[PDB]
């Protein structure tokens, strides 16, 4: 059916530019305008600009100096280019058909997550989290894994090679300095640990590292 | 720029309830070529926003009849006759009348449930980390509802602000609870200077904080 396909980078170096292509299908760029929007945690959804069916553009005034949008009608391509990116430009970017007059064709692209950083690829340190020596006993016990100092995202954390899946919580990564850190926890019946071994498996495809850490009593 | 102000910021609902969400603009949203460009979007976890209503009250195709929009001038309303599970997510109003076009800040529609106190767990630095010269204390606060929660760190009973990084999950799709991690990062030297480490959680389920603690000497 009707679709907008986005293509562009996951990572942009600070001061460098961000090029995204939106490929339209199901309708003609000669017929409708295409808008660009971004979404960040801090700022919410922000409209960036539009290229109208007729070929003219309008831009959000807070971006007009470093923003540009053009299109190729024949190949159904819309081109988005933003210059001089900085850390606060980290966001998901979307092309969208919006400001709708008719009952048809209104769809947004799968967004492009763009991370702005000068970090280099860095494998994680992986640390097991066993309960303290004197921690109080429950019918359940929580264990954990701390994954620290990696770049870029993502890592994938699994427990017992994915065999332990229920009672798992893996938290979003957060920027610590210019590297990422996350933790994951698993909860098992108290009777099963340490008698039944529990190991976190942490993969980081960008550094080709795969590390297992058994959680051992301290 | 035109401010779009949404109310409420979050709306707990159970399935089968009615729901009403409001959006107020800082200016009259005037027609353009006889069209009033006021739209409502729903964004589910991990997906792009999808158009629900365009031109104030027109249901986009595929959008079920339980959705309706109304309003004029500065005041607009999205109504849901009868909430289904697939209606959970973040709703945004959008105005396409005055450049720069602008979105509301979002209203999260979320599923109401029985109250749950968080399961709190605290973990001393791993000895692997200690050898590297770092010391992260980790606290997991898992499977709580409602979402409001505050975490306080204490070192020898003295409130600790610096070096704390928190990470929250979104509402779990299965049990509808929330989870949070809190990590206090210190140098190894700093860690050694102190004996007692406490994570204190304040949650609606009680006035008395949930305290978990360990002592560096055991
Ligand atoms: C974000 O950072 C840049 C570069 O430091 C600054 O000039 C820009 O205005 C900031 N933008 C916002 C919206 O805070």
């Amino acid at each position: 059916q009707v679709q907008l396909k986005e293509s562009g980078p996951g990572l942009v170096q600070p001061s460098q530019s961000l090029s995204i292509t939106c490929t339209v299908s199901g309708f003609s760029l000669t017929t409708y305008g295409v808008h660009w929007v971004r979404q960040s945690p801090g700022k919410g959804l922000e409209w960036l600009g539009v290229i109208w069916s007729g070929g003219s553009t309008d831009y959000n005034a807070a971006f007009i100096s470093r923003l540009s949008i053009s299109k190729d009608n024949s190949k159904s391509h819309v081109f988005f280019k933003m210059n001089s990116l900085q850390a606060n430009d980290t966001a998901i970017y979307y092309c969208a058909r919006m400001r709708i007059t008719t009952d048809w064709f209104a769809y947004w692209g799968q967004g492009t997550l763009v991370t702005v950083s000068a970090a280099k690829t860095t494998p994680p340190s992986v640390y097991p989290l066993a309960p303290g020596s004197a921690a109080q006993t429950n019918s359940m016990v929580t264990l954990g894994c701390l994954v620290k100092g990696y770049f870029p995202e993502p890592v994938t954390v699994t427990w017992n090679s994915g065999s332990l899946s229920s009672g798992v919580h893996t938290f979003p990564a957060v920027l610590q300095s210019d590297l990422y850190t996350l933790s994951s926890s698993v909860t098992v019946p108290s009777s099963t640990w340490p008698s039944e071994t529990v190991t976190c498996n942490v993969a980081h495809p960008a550094s080709s590292t795969k590390v297992d850490k058994k959680i051992v009593p301290r | 720029d035109i401010l779009m102000n949404q109310t409420p910021l979050s709306l707990p609902v159970s399935l089968g309830d009615q729901a009403s969400i409001s959006c107020r603009s800082s200016q009259y949203i005037v027609h353009r070529n006889g069209n009033t460009y006021l739209e409502w979007y729903l964004q589910k976890p991990g997906q792009s926003p999808k158009l629900l209503i365009y031109k104030v009250s027109n249901r986009f195709s595929g959008v079920p009849d339980r959705f309706s929009g109304s309003g004029s001038g500065t005041d607009f309303t999205l109504k849901i006759s009868r909430v289904e599970a697939e209606d959970l997510g973040v709703y945004y109003c959008f105005q396409g009348s005055h450049v720069p076009y602008t979105f509301g800040g979002g209203t999260k529609l979320e599923l109401k449930r029985a109250d749950a106190a968080p399961t709190v767990s605290i973990f001393p630095p791993s000895s692997e980390q200690l050898t590297s010269g770092g010391a992260s204390v980790v606290c997991f606060l898992n499977n709580f509802y409602p979402k409001d929660i505050n975490v306080k760190w204490k070192i020898d009973g003295s409130e600790r602000q610096n070096g704390v990084l928190n990470s929250w999950t979104d509402q779990d799709s299965k049990d509808s609870t929330y989870s949070m991690s809190s990590t206090l990062t210190l140098t190894k030297d700093e860690y050694e200077r102190h004996n007692s480490y406490t994570c204190e959680a304040t949650h609606k389920t009680s006035t008395s904080p949930i305290v978990k603690s360990f002592n560096r000497n055991e």
